[PDB]
């Protein structure tokens, strides 16, 4: 191997609070033609709650790159 | 008369699917229903049509449906042929098909059969079979009607095979000759339908506990193929035909031969035409359930103290343990397992893992749950092996290929898979579980087959501490003898103790005695061990949310559930990780599903937290509840600047509080004295300081 | 005699109904056959006594079953293909022969004809093969208890799942075998089985749920006569002797020494042993259940102190004992082991030392010297009397 | 596509979008992205063909969402073969 | 609303603090026992209701498939349970026994049940029409 991702769990009074807020909001966001429009676009609004690039863009991106 | 019998069947059946089979209109679907089925079928390529059996019963007072059921295999070609005379009229799919094949598959039968109910008397009949699949076989194309070509006339023969042996004409129907030379088979002008064979076995609910479950092999033809999946309970429906097996020799003996030719040896095999595999949806489950039972639920859900009425009624025999019984009641009521943004999917299930001192009735909970929780399994563990637990790889002679054995985990899907004596299970098998804990799915790459099967399975445990009983002297760290991960993945923990007392051990002994005194089975809890099942099968469908600002609350609370742990010096917790936070989410959701209420409110989070955190005088819980309510009351009066509060004012405050306490005035006089006892007790305690 | 018995049965049914106004309109009764179930004809001496002189007699056998072949159909009436002549013909067999008429159907539209058979609409009959391992009541040494394959015909079918402890009364049989199976030549030294006639169900009192059809009605007719049939011997001179002994005061002492008279003053051991023999009563709850109706006695002490010989003595006393050593045995030996038989793809159980002792005591020596890999199945069987096996092929729970 | 990839933030916007539901671990997400994109391999007939393909070992620790990361990877990448060390059976991992 | 049996408000808090009544509560309680007589019996009739709907299908459960005439009680019950009653609407064994007893009683014409030593064997089916008597709830 070349890269060794060393992760570690450490108790913290604060960083864990922010992390917890994040995880709770994650479990919150998890859970005709115009209904499908309003659904796809709302899934994309959730794709933007994690503000950077949406996913499908990124998988097309990695395909483009490795090609 | 049997010719015209099948023909009357034809007339009646064509007539049935001719007129309406569904009276509904303007609220459900249009009057004519199977005409609509045919129309749906014509545009697409369904290639088969499903029809209710109830409607068949409702066609000619069941007589038609009864006749179809009792003797069926004689009518399959008869009815399949009758179907054309209809479809030729309305949907001209058949001439445009260039093929003339339609699997008339029935479903929703009134009477499922356990597999040991299968006889030979039911031969050729129609029947539905519940069971659990195992070791599917790869789909193989199967000839249905072939084109035989004469050796010299070279004429086409639409010869039909019967899954018995190579059939063949006798005289070339081309009247040019009446030869008997072997007509040359053709594969092109030969419609062949692939079929998959699965080994079904009897489930646990119907087998008497202590007996080995019989099995059999069933065959899926038509579009029903591939619908099975190792572990999925199914309720197949179809014929009960027999297949010849030349491989039966010796021990039976007497078996006859076709001499006035060779011994026709046979073996039973269900042949299923339709498969069902299931096991905001209340829009479905409710109206599906008739208005009558809605009253029964309405009762068992509108009562105030159900969550208590339930928890003290999960272990009628066991004495107390109101901590663990809660832990179980929440087990059977899973989380939501809803996937995240398309990124990933997270688990939605709970894994309580008892660990107790000797004689703590920890195996009773299991050998109860596994007999009350649907589709469950009890394995002693140390007798079993890790390979058996997750999935097995084994070879089959059908195609000379390696395939999958469902195992405890896959055939325990959507049910609790309890286990005993983890500690005894050497790590070689402890390992094979982890993926069925958090990643929720097993993945296997052996003997060439790479696959991954999702096992949405609650688990459990009952291992004993290291030294059988564990030194109160020693700590808990070097006392459980299990590594960190499998110690974490358990989103509960119950180190059950066992200590001496009098006001306890007397009660316990009286209880066990009353049990062994069969006559004194006063053990009747409020809710039977049956209505609990239906109440669950309802509550399993709520998928509430954290919309209440408990969300914020929860965050803060998790903080202290980290702070209280002080491993070494700001060193990571043994017992709690962020997985425990996700667990708190699920426990909350599950308590909500219990109370049959969406949108978890902070009190739920509170209960989940305290349940997750564990490890004179009168009934202790009552006293502490009195304490909590009274202290909240006094704090509110403090904030509101209200003047004062007297003992009798507090007793009337409870008068207010517990009116659903009910009973009799005598009770009120008694409960009043109890309240005065408790308040003077707090006085004697140091909780609230008195004045004047 | 069975045939004439059924004849008489149907005929007395007819006389009864011509005396009793309405039942089956005198015909539905007469149409259906009638079979008789004679059981308990005198308990033969297990396997090793079975004489080639009694090839056709009514034997009684005891002992648990090992494996049950899945339900096997058997031809009874043929249903021959409706030819181009378009009138299918159905015919029975009445022997191992099956005759297909050369000519076609009612009209000789095809005198030369290839009549075929529709092996789906043809009737059938259930023939279940049940291997059997007799109880080790008398097996001297050296040989594992024997085995006598069984066949069952259409009514007692599936009255005996695996693991059960059934009793049977049936007729012996003897059939040759083939070696090459190509030529018609057979082999001497016939093989033998038992065509069962009646099956005393389980010789147990669990009564959790049923297993089969009407047969359970026979079980209910069977359980009520319990007293004489189960004691297999009772006389109020024997019962009088019994009550008299019960009246005696030194009983608890006396019977103690009366277990092992050769054993010296250490009486309390004898007392505990006696109490093991009468172990408990089956309190069966509808909720909970499996409360280990019996007890279990370790005993330890200074070497050469009669312990092992007391064990021998008890094992000889009880009518079901299974002696067994420690460290010369494995978990499989202690609790039967299952096998997915690939012959018929089924669940066979094998040689449970503990399962042989289903009911009645066991014995185990050098219990300490037992391996830690073993001495773990105990942790389950002793407190639940079940063994939950879960290996590559199969998961199950066999109660012992 | 180029219009986006010509920004200055792509090398970190990708990271912050590499993981859909993870908090922190930018460094580990960075290594994930790196071994996901892959590098240009280069055959070497001179001494020995050296592949330009990263190999990340993630020394995890209970609680840290590592298996969720690699599950995301299984979904996102093109030729993922998820296989756990339970059903290893070396004959299975490599060819046989 | 449509019978979505949620209770998102009743779990709010100890809001039950407005009524600062006197010992008048005993008054309410003085009537409580009274309704306890009806309530209990009411619950009882609920089964007279509940079981009712169940049997509305049972005379098409045994009927439409099982034409073996000598059927007993244990076998037929253990058939009823683990039948479609493993779907959304489960049921218990002795409850199935009650269903059978009720079917017989509401139709003693054909269904004749008489017990021998243990378990009440049931009659020989002759397939009447039913709802005409099911209206007798
Ligand atoms: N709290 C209790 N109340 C009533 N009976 C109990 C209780 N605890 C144990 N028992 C009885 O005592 C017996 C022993 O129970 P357990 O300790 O659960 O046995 P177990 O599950 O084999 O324990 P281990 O750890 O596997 S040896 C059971 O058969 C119970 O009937
Ligand atoms: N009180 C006694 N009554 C009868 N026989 C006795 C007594 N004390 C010793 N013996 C005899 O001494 C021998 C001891 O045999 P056992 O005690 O059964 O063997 P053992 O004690 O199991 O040996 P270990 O070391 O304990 S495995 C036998 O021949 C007994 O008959
Ligand atoms: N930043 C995070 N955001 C959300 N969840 C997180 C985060 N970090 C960790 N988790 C949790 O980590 C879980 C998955 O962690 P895993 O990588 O599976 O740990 P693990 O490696 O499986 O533990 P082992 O392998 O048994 S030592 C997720 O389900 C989350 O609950």
């Amino acid at each position: 191997f070349d890269i060794l991702c060393v992760v570690r769990d450490l108790v913290d009074e604060e960083a864990d609070e922010r992390l917890a807020t994040f995880v709770v909001d994650s479990h919150v966001r998890s859970h005709q033609l115009n209904a499908r429009q309003r659904r796809l676009q709302r899934q994309r609004k959730k794709e933007e709650e994690i503000s950077p690039i949406p996913q499908e863009l990124l998988m097309k991106y990695i395909h483009y790159a490795r090609t | 008369v049997d010719d015209v019998t099948g023909e009357k069947v034809r007339e009646a059946f064509e007539q049935f699917l001719e007129d309406f089979s569904v009276q509904s209109t303007d609220t459900g679907e249009v009057e004519k229903v199977y005409r609509a089925q045919i129309e749906f079928m014509k545009i697409y390529d369904l290639n088969t049509i499903y029809i209710d059996y109830q409607h068949l019963s409702m066609r000619e007072n069941g007589a038609l449906a009864m006749a179809i059921s009792e003797q069926y295999y004689r009518f399959l070609p008869f009815l399949q042929k009758g179907l054309r005379r209809v479809v030729r009229k309305y949907a001209p799919e058949l001439l445009n098909t260039s093929e003339r094949v339609f699997q008339i598959s029935f479903f929703n039968l009134p009477t499922v059969h356990r597999i040991r109910d299968i006889r030979s008397e039911k031969i050729g009949s129609l029947l539905s079979i519940s069971g659990t699949v195992t070791r599917t076989s790869e789909v193989r194309p199967e000839l249905y009607k072939a084109s035989f070509t004469c050796d010299m006339c070279r004429a086409i023969v639409d010869n039909v095979e019967q899954s018995f042996k190579y059939t063949e004409p006798t005289f070339c129907p081309n009247p040019s000759c009446e030869n008997r030379a072997f007509w040359t088979l053709n594969v092109t002008r030969s419609r062949f339908l692939d079929w998959q064979k699965v080994r079904i076995q009897e489930n646990a609910n119907e087998i008497p506990t202590g007996s080995m479950p019989r099995t059999l092999d069933v065959i899926l033809r038509g579009d029903s193929v591939e619908r099975a999946k190792p572990g999925d309970r199914c309720k197949f429906t179809g014929v009960e035909i027999v297949v010849p097996d030349v491989t039966q020799l010796g021990l039976p003996g007497v078996k006859p031969s076709s001499t006035l030719v060779r011994d026709l040896t046979y073996k039973i095999s269900f042949l299923a035409c339709h498969v069902i595999s299931i096991g905001r949806d209340q829009e479905v489950f409710l109206n599906s359930l008739s208005s009558d039972e809605i009253n029964e639920l309405k009762e068992m859900v509108k009562d105030e103290h159900i969550y208590d009425k339930l928890v003290r009624s999960i272990a009628p025999a066991v004495f107390g343990h109101e901590a663990v019984k809660k832990g179980i009641l929440l087990q059977m009521l899973g989380g939501v397992h809803k996937s995240t943004v398309e990124g990933i999917k997270l688990r939605g299930d709970i894994n309580i893992c008892v660990v107790g001192d000797p004689s703590t009735s920890k195996s009773q909970f299991l050998k109860y749950v596994v007999g009350f929780a649907p589709r469950s399994v009890y394995t002693s563990g140390k007798a079993s092996s890790a390979a058996g637990l997750t999935a097995a790889v084994v070879r089959d002679e059908e195609g000379g290929d390696y395939t999958i054995e469902a195992g405890a985990l896959m055939l325990a899907d959507n049910g609790i898979c309890c286990i005993d004596e983890f500690d005894k299970m050497d790590i070689s098998d402890q390992v094979a579980i982890h993926e069925a804990m958090e990643q929720q799915t097993i993945s296997i790459a052996k003997a060439g087959i790479h696959a991954t099967l999702n096992a949405r399975t609650s688990i459990l445990a009952a291992a004993n501490p290291v030294g059988g009983r564990y030194n109160r002297k020693l700590s808990l760290r070097g006392n459980l003898n299990m590594t960190a991960p499998i110690m974490s993945r358990f989103d509960l923990f119950f180190v059950i103790l066992d200590d001496c007392n009098e006001k306890i051990d007397t009660e316990l002994a009286s209880h066990i005695v009353d049990l062994h005194m069969k006559r004194d089975e006063a053990i009747e809890p409020p809710f039977s061990a049956e209505q609990l099942r239906r109440y669950i099968k309802y509550a399993r469908t709520f998928k509430p949310i954290l919309t209440k600002e408990a969300r914020s609350y929860l965050v803060e609370k998790y903080k202290e559930l980290r702070k209280d742990d002080a491993q070494g010096f700001s060193r990571s917790s043994y017992r709690i990780t962020v997985r425990q936070l996700e667990s708190m989410i699920r426990l909350s959701e599950a308590i909500a599903r219990a109370n049959c209420v969406d949108e978890i409110t902070p009190s739920f989070i509170a209960e989940a937290y305290d349940l997750l955190r564990q490890s004179t005088t009168v009934t202790y819980d009552k006293y502490v509840s009195m304490m909590n309510m009274i202290v909240r009351k006094i704090a509110e009066v403090d904030r509101e600047g209200a003047e004062e509060l007297t003992a009798v004012d507090i007793v009337d405050w409870y008068l207010l509080q517990k009116e659903n306490d009910l009973g009799s005035l005598a009770e009120y006089w008694e409960e009043r004295r109890l309240a005065f006892k408790v308040i003077k007790r707090l006085v004697k305690d140091r909780i609230l300081m008195e004045i004047h | 005699v069975i045939s004439i018995m059924d004849q008489t049965i149907k005929d007395c049914m007819v006389s009864l109904i011509v005396d009793n106004n309405l039942d089956y309109d005198l015909d539905e009764i007469e149409t259906k056959f009638y079979k008789v179930r004679p059981y308990n004809v005198g308990s033969c001496k297990g396997m090793r006594e079975l004489n080639p002189n009694d090839i056709d007699k009514l034997i009684n056998l005891k002992g648990l079953v090992l494996r049950s072949t899945p339900v096997i159909p058997d031809m009874k009436v043929a249903f021959f293909k409706c030819n181009v002549c378009d009138h299918t013909m159905a015919v029975e067999i009445d022997r191992g022969v099956i005759q297909e008429p050369a000519r076609c159907e009612r009209i000789d539209c095809n005198e030369p004809n290839s009549m075929s058979l529709i092996h789906n609409r043809c009737s059938f009959a259930d023939k279940q093969v049940i291997k059997l391992q007799e109880t080790p009541d008398f097996v001297p040494d050296g040989q594992t208890p024997h085995s006598i394959s069984l066949c069952v015909y259409d009514e007692l079918v599936d009255s005996c799942r695996a693991g059960d402890r059934i009793e049977v009364t049936g007729t012996f049989r003897s059939i040759p075998i083939r070696a090459n199976s190509r030529q018609r030549v057979l082999k001497s030294l016939y093989k033998t089985y038992v065509d069962v006639v009646h099956v005393k169900k389980v010789s147990d009192k669990r009564l959790d749920v049923d297993t089969s059809t009407i047969e359970q009605e026979l079980m209910q007719n069977k359980v009520d006569h319990n007293e004489v049939e189960e004691v297999r011997q009772i006389t109020d001179q024997d019962l009088a002797k019994i009550r008299e002994v019960a009246a005696r005061e030194d009983l608890y002492s006396l019977l103690a020494r009366s277990i092992a008279p050769s054993i010296y003053e250490l009486e309390d051991v004898k007392k505990g042993i006696l109490l093991q023999l009468f172990g408990g009563t089956n309190k069966t709850f509808t909720k909970g259940g499996r409360y280990r109706g019996d007890i279990n006695i370790l005993l330890c002490g200074d070497p050469s102190t009669s312990k092992s010989q007391i064990l021998q003595y008890v094992h000889k006393i009880t009518p079901r004992g299974v002696y067994t050593s420690g460290k010369g045995s494995s978990a499989v030996g202690l609790t039967a082991y299952i096998t997915r038989d690939v012959d018929t793809k089924q669940l066979v159980l094998e040689s449970g030392a503990l399962v042989l002792s289903d009911g009645g005591v066991c014995c185990i020596d050098e219990f300490d010297k037992m391996s830690d890999s073993t001495r773990s199945v105990l942790h389950e069987v002793m407190e639940q009397q079940t063994i939950s096996i879960a290996k590559a092929g199969i998961i199950t729970t066999l109660n012992a | 596509f180029r219009k986006i990839s010509r920004d200055r933030g792509i090398i970190d916007k990708i990271i912050s979008s590499m993981a859909p539901s993870i908090y922190g671990h930018r460094d580990i997400k960075t290594a994930v992205a790196c071994s996901l994109f892959g590098g240009v391999p280069k055959n070497v007939n001179g001494k020995h063909s050296i592949r330009g393909d990263i190999n990340v070992l993630l020394l995890g620790d209970p609680g840290t969402a590592k298996s969720q990361i690699l599950k995301y990877v299984e979904k996102t990448a093109h030729r993922a073969v998820f296989a756990t060390g339970q059903g290893a059976s070396a004959v299975g991992l490599t060819a046989s | 609303n449509s019978r979505y049996l949620a209770n998102s408000k009743e779990n709010f808090m100890y809001k039950e603090k407005m009524p600062d009544s006197q010992a008048n509560l005993m008054d309410r309680l003085r009537e409580r026992e009274r309704r306890s007589a009806a309530l209990l019996s009411q619950r009882q009739k609920r089964y007279q209701q509940f079981l009712a709907m169940k049997m509305t299908q049972v005379f098409d459960i045994l009927f439409s498939l099982t034409r073996g005439q000598p059927y007993t009680e244990t076998y037929l019950s253990s058939l009823i349970v683990d039948s479609l009653q493993d779907s959304n609407n489960p049921i218990g064994t002795k409850e199935a026994s009650e269903i059978l007893a009720g079917l017989q009683g509401i139709l003693p014409m054909d269904i004749s049940v008489h017990q021998v030593d243990g378990g009440l064997k049931v009659y020989r089916w002759n397939s009447l029409d039913k709802n005409r008597f099911s209206k007798l709830l």
